[PDB]
């Protein structure tokens, strides 16, 4: 099918965007040990933003590129609006790059005069940074891609593939709306801030990753369609019945009542499930080859993203999810290593794992690369994935010796948080450490084309 | 053991499930009142609250223990900075004094913030630091 | 090593004036100097740091600026409690460093001393000794000289002074004087004389005795 | 409230050696540098040195790199300086203060929070109880509408003595003198004026105690014959 043609920019610009990140994940890094390093012209809420911000809008345009491409293998006819996914793409790409140039080239609160906030205020809440502008503009550019999209899966076949990815896309649309959600009142703010990022990353991303998994299978393999599918239904069941009472580990000291510390710690137990699950789904259907695939480097990429999935969200999660563990933990270097590996771990990961599957294929080249471009992938995948389970070891190593010194002491005895943090020094060093060797890693997995 | 009963266990599994979160969600914001003690929520305080994320503190400082983990968790800091009684003062010269500059710590930017909307985000803070938070953080510190 | 010099050494001044005093650096610190005061019976208190910054809790009469190498510190409307010890303190390098100090004393209206002059007692007598001791009280400015007269004859050696700080109730300053001699050397001479010069007069003030009655 | 609770006085031999300490309330003790400061006596302040209490390391100001030993116990809040073959030139207030701002990294910033200030005096002196002189006016040069009197204090170690006036009760009209050394012993002075009518018709008497030897003398002070 010819159409597939419009993922490729997505996929490329989502590279790109990709590269931002961690230039601005390397400022914040250097920021923590040399403190003033880029001020007053980049103080770090800037650095964070712009890194923040790239990694939504960067695994979104991978998503998007990602149905573009699938469902029309899926739906068994070309797309509905090949001029419609065109043009969006300008849009959005346009929106996340005056978007990020505003954040940097404009004081915040300047930012927020400019924009009229002051009209219907959404800013300078934590990943929702963006003026309500462009927050509308992320709104309309959703709206008419699930159009293109959903289009095509009315015309044409329905897999379960293309039908739980479309439920994984809508959901992610309409929850993104409680960002123009809010409340005068502080508890109920962060209530319903969670709706948007745990609902998205522990619920309705779970169906989008889900199903792309499904279909790398699916193709990579040769086995069974129906085994696929049930299995591909069985992980979102977990998924939605251990992750909707979930947010209740977000939940414990905020405001809203005790009953969640008890909800939020019993349901969490649980949320590993549809990750280790996925593990399993791709080894055994990775396992019984009806082919041997030119490209070994989409399976490494489908197990690496599920075992990655499953250590950074799965085992990472659980360690600090119960209530009376949480209490100490919460708001820690322990939340950046849990929240690094299981982005990376589950979102960055597969969103290459379509790459190296729809590029070759969409450049018309072939089923694969040569020989060359693919020990090249092999090598990024591993620098990639090495550096971040270091990148999350340091963080945790540094966020244990944090609740060491400042959470468990009484008062006067507990350190403050300034000088608990010089402490932790090494530890951020040796970060931007595993920083850069990532980084160098993206290059080569890049330059694997 | 086939497709179709996985398929519906995931339909009526996670329809039960959104009612019953619904329904909490519902019992929640009933106790709300009490708990975040909205008599006390004034003008001042919701004011206190914009001036907030306009100027993204949440950026650097953690509040409740979310937001960002460069700067020390504000949700307490009243009791750790002269308490009820003097904060406003402290937070009046605490915002005119940024940037320190002492060389390689962390920095603070300048926010040329009105004596009216300083005054706004003590309140905030203030009330931010009274809500019935399950007893957390666990000590002065944050 | 910065070394730091304050200026002047002591300044006079009334309540609800303006006055203004310098701290200079043998080298460049930026703008990284801190000023505190001293007053008996209280612990050291930070007014100012990094030059121009108030410290929380102190009042915006008092302020501060410069950098470089050339510091001020200013008081806009002088207090009661204002008259202190001033000291100056770099804080761009190690070691931190001090400069000497400076006193800002309390003016008032000139006030010429009471001198009285006492022989020694009889019983230091029997015992071997001799003081003779003056007293030049209740005086301002604090400049002074006394000058010890035997028979006449000026006398340098054996003479310990000591000198009060201003008095908090009525911001003038007191001294004694003491000279000391033997039994032996004090029944030698017949006249002892205690002469105090001080602003207040351009003749000296005379206190005296004679050894016999 | 932030406070630095610093120790009584401490007398020493030349050679000898004096350990002192600074007991930190109110605040997280290990996370500011502990600085120490020396003052003598018409003699500007001189930074020593400093401890962290939060990893032990210490810095210390070249001059007293021998003479000098900051140490830091986190359980009792407490910070200790013990200065070594202890020379004339020690007899000096030491303070300790805390660094204004919290970290390790902040070494050399101002301080916030300063003791109290902890003496040390360096002698060979013996202890020894003064000799209290009553002074009284110049005989027969009575002429005065107001009269002045004076005790004086002689040879005696170590600081301090107080002096009162008729038991405290005579209290303005009263100047007492910075005591001096002469030798090995300090010598001080007091004065009252009083109006001319009071004395010698009613009593004054000039009141020393010195604690260091337990001694309370009491002279009054009689006209002379
Ligand atoms: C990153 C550039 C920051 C942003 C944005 C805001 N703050 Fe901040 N703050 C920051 C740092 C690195 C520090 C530690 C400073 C130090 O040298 O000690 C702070 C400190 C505070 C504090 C002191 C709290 C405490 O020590 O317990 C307060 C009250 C504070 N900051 C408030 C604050 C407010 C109200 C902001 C919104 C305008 C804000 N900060 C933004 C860094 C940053
Ligand atoms: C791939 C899925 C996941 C992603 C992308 C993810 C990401 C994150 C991020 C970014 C945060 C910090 C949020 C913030 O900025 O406030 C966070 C917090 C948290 N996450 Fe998740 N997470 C995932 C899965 C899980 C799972 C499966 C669990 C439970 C086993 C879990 C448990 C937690 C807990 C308990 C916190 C709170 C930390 C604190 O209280 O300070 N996460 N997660
Ligand atoms: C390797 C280079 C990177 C560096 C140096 C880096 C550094 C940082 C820093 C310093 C923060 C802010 C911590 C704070 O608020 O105090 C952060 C936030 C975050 N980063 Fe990165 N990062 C890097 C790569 C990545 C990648 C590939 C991802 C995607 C998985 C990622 C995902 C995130 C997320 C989700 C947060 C939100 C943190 C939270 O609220 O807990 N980072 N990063
Ligand atoms: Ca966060
Ligand atoms: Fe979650
Ligand atoms: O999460």
């Amino acid at each position: 099918f010819a159409s597939q043609a419009v993922a490729k920019p997505y996929f490329v610009f989502a590279l790109i965007l990709f590269v931002g990140q961690i230039l601005f994940g390397l400022i914040m890094g250097l920021q923590y040990v040399v403190g003033d390093f880029l001020f007053p012209a980049i103080p770090f809420n800037v650095a964070r933003m712009v890194h923040t911000n790239l990694l939504i809008v960067w695994l979104l345009f991978g998503f998007m590129g990602a149905a573009y491409y699938l469902v029309p293998e899926e739906s068994d006819c070309e797309l509905y609006s090949p001029k419609l996914a065109w043009i969006l793409f300008w849009v959005f790409a346009a929106a996340g790059v005056l978007t990020i140039l505003g954040y940097l080239l404009v004081p915040y609160a300047g930012l927020a005069r400019l924009t009229g906030n002051e009209l219907w205020p959404t800013m300078g809440r934590e990943f929702l940074e963006q003026p309500t502008i462009s927050k509308a503009g992320i709104v309309i550019v959703a709206l008419g891609f699930l159009f293109n999209v959903g289009m095509t899966v009315l015309r044409g076949r329905k897999t379960a593939i293309s039908m739980v990815l479309m439920t994984g896309l809508i959901g992610l649309a309409l929850l993104f709306l409680f960002s123009f959600y809010n409340p005068e009142n502080l508890t109920r703010d962060k209530f319903y801030w969670w709706w948007v990022v745990h609902l998205w990353v522990e619920g309705v991303w779970e169906l989008i990753m889900g199903a792309i998994l499904a279909f790398v299978l699916v193709k990579i393999t040769g086995v069974d369609r129906e085994v696929i599918e049930k299995w591909l239904y069985v992980i979102i069941a977990m998924a939605l019945i251990s992750g909707i009472i979930g947010t209740g580990h977000h939940y414990f000291w905020i405001g809203v009542p005790g009953y969640w510390l008890w909800l939020g710690s019993v349901f969490s137990a649980l949320e590993p499930l549809p990750f280790f699950a996925m593990v399993l789904f791709a080894f055994n259907t990775i396992n019984r080859r009806r082919r041997d695939y030119p490209n070994r480097a989409v399976a490494l990429w489908a197990m690496g993203t599920t075992v990655m999935a499953f250590l950074g969200a799965g085992v990472w999660g659980f360690m600090h999810t119960l209530a009376p563990v949480n209490y100490y933990t919460h708001g820690t270097q322990l939340t950046a290593a849990h929240g690094h590996m299981a982005f990376y771990g589950a979102y960055a990961m597969i969103v290459m794992t379509i790459i190296s599957y729809a590029m070759p294929r969409l450049r018309g080249i072939g089923e694969a690369m040569d020989n060359r471009s693919q020990v090249l992938e092999m090598w990024g995948f591993w620098l990639m994935t090495v550096a971040m389970v270091f990148i999350t070891l340091f963080l945790s190593a540094a966020g244990v010796l944090q609740v060491w010194l400042q959470r468990m002491p009484a008062d006067g005895a507990a350190m403050t948080f300034m000088a608990t943090q010089d402490q932790l020094a090494i530890f951020y060093w040796l970060r931007e450490g595993a920083g850069v060797v990532f980084l160098i890693g993206l290059v080569a997995y890049l330059l694997s084309f | 053991f086939t497709k179709g009963m996985a398929r519906n266990i995931y339909f009526g599994g996670s329809v039960f499930f959104i009612l019953l979160f619904l329904a909490l969600t519902y019992h929640t914001e009933k106790t709300l009142p009490e708990r975040t003690n909205e008599a006390a929520m004034s003008a001042a305080v919701v004011r206190g609250k914009l001036v907030w994320e306009q100027n993204n503190c949440v950026g650097c400082h953690t509040l409740l223990g979310e937001g960002a983990y460069f700067a020390p968790e504000l949700g307490n800091v009243v009791g750790r900075r002269g308490g009820e009684e003097g904060f406003n003062t402290f937070l009046q010269a605490w915002m005119k004094i940024q940037p320190l500059n002492v060389p390689g710590r962390r920095a603070m930017p300048q926010f040329h913030l009105s004596e009216g909307q300083v005054d706004d985000l003590a309140e905030f803070l203030k009330w931010s630091s009274k809500i019935d938070t399950n007893q957390w953080p666990p000590n002065k510190e944050g | 090593d910065i070394q730091m010099t304050q200026s002047p050494p002591y300044l006079a001044a009334s309540p609800g004036e303006t006055i203004t005093i310098n701290c200079r650096a043998s080298k460049s610190i930026r703008k990284y100097l801190a000023w505190y005061q001293e007053k008996p019976g209280k612990t050291n208190k930070l007014l100012i740091y990094s030059g121009s910054t108030l410290q929380f809790g102190i009042p915006s009469r008092f302020s501060g600026s410069g950098s470089g190498t050339e510091f001020t510190l200013t008081i806009s409307s002088l207090e009661p409690e204002d008259f202190a010890m001033y000291y100056c303190q770099q804080h761009n390098e190690y070691p931190l460093t001090f400069g000497a100090g400076t006193k800002l004393e309390l003016k008032r209206a000139d006030a010429a001393p009471t001198v009285s002059i006492f022989p020694p007692s009889s019983e230091q007598l029997t015992s071997g000794g001799a003081s003779v001791v003056c007293f030049l009280n209740n005086f301002y400015p604090k400049d002074i000289n006394v000058k010890w007269k035997i028979d006449g004859s000026e006398r340098q050696n054996g003479v310990l002074n000591s000198w009060t700080d201003q008095d908090s109730k009525d911001s003038t300053y007191s001294m004694s004087s003491t000279l000391t001699l033997t039994k032996d050397e004090y029944e030698r001479h017949n006249s002892y004389t205690c002469e105090a010069t001080h602003k207040t007069s351009t003749s000296p003030i005379v206190k005296s005795f004679n050894r016999n009655e | 409230e932030v406070q630095l609770q610093q120790s009584g006085t401490v007398l020493a031999r030349p050679g000898a050696s004096v350990k002192m300490s600074c007991k930190a309330s109110g605040y997280s003790f290990t996370s500011y540098w502990m600085h120490w400061v020396k003052q003598r006596p018409g003699q500007g302040l001189e930074w020593i040195g400093a401890v962290y209490p939060g990893n032990s390391d210490t810095s210390y100001n070249q001059k007293f790199k021998g003479k000098a030993k900051l140490t830091a116990v986190t359980s009792a809040s407490t910070a200790y300086m013990e200065l070594s073959s202890l020379t004339n030139e020690d007899s000096a207030v030491y303070y300790c203060s805390r660094s204004s701002l919290d970290g390790y990294y902040v070494k050399n910033w101002c301080f916030d929070v300063w003791g109290q200030g902890t003496t040390v005096t360096v002698s060979s002196a013996k202890t020894t109880a003064p000799s209290v002189y009553p002074l009284a006016p110049v005989c027969g040069d009575t002429t005065g509408s107001s009269v002045t009197l004076g005790c004086l204090v002689k040879g005696y170690f170590p600081e301090p003595v107080t002096l009162t006036w008729n038991s405290g009760s005579l209290s303005s009209g009263v100047h007492t003198f910075p005591a001096v050394l002469q030798s090995d012993l300090y010598t001080l002075s007091s004065s009252v004026t009083v109006t001319s009518s009071t004395r010698p018709s009613q009593s004054i008497t000039c009141n020393v105690a010195h604690p260091a030897s337990s001694t309370k003398v009491d002279k009054k002070i009689e006209p002379r014959g």
